[PDB]
DNA sequence: TGTATGCAAATAAGG
DNA sequence: ACCTTATTTGCATAC
């Protein structure tokens, strides 16, 4: 199987992605 | 007012409550079409519940969805152009026109519209979108 | 038979 | 007007 090249428009930053970044930051902040 | 914390929970809650009411994703959009002028698609509803929409796009849709669910839980029940479907034959001709002339003039757009029996603005938008696609695919 | 998604029409907002 | 860039959406279709 060969990777295709994504053709089209995507939501630049989804809420899903924003939430994941918070949890990553919160993990480091919670530790510090 | 909304926050990523509230949006995450509403998407979880909304899906749970809508299934119990017996509504499918598409039915929600159609009910939204009657309640609110713009008819929304199953695709948009799925993206809202999956948190795969933009922050502001979700913030905008949440109040409209909240009213429907509360109003429909209360009482038991159950300006945007439609996307034009371009058939493979029309698309192949347009791609051929894009090769010979990347940026058509309005007069050239009008002729192509008459040739393929399509409305002019759709052809104009198609070339505008096609040009952007070429930019992304070939940086 | 619903739900997720690739691809892309429609729209918004500057020149 | 219509070019641009940048998002909002929705057919069609694979799950």
């Amino acid at each position: 199987e060969k990777p295709k090249v994504y053709q089209g428009v995507r939501v630049k930053i989804t809420v899903k992605e924003l939430l994941q970044q918070r949890r990553a930051h919160q993990a480091a902040s919670g530790g510090t | 007012p909304s926050d990523l914390e509230e949006l995450e929970k509403f998407a979880k809650t909304f899906k749970q409550r809508r299934i119990k009411l017996g509504f499918t994703q598409g039915d929600v959009g159609l009910a939204m079409g009657k309640l609110y002028g713009n008819d929304f698609s199953q695709t948009t509803i799925s993206r809202f519940e999956a948190l795969n929409l933009s922050f502001k796009n979700m913030c905008k849709l949440k109040p409209l969805l909240e009213k429907w669910l509360n109003d429909a839980e209360s009482s038991p029940s159950d300006k945007r152009k439609k996307r034009t479907s371009i058939e493979t034959n029309i698309r192949l001709t347009l791609e051929k026109r894009f090769q010979d002339n990347p940026k058509p003039s309005s007069e050239e757009i009008s002729m192509i519209a008459e040739q393929l029996s399509m409305e002019k603005e759709v052809v104009r938008v198609w070339f505008c979108n096609r040009r952007q696609k070429e930019k992304r695919i070939n940086c």
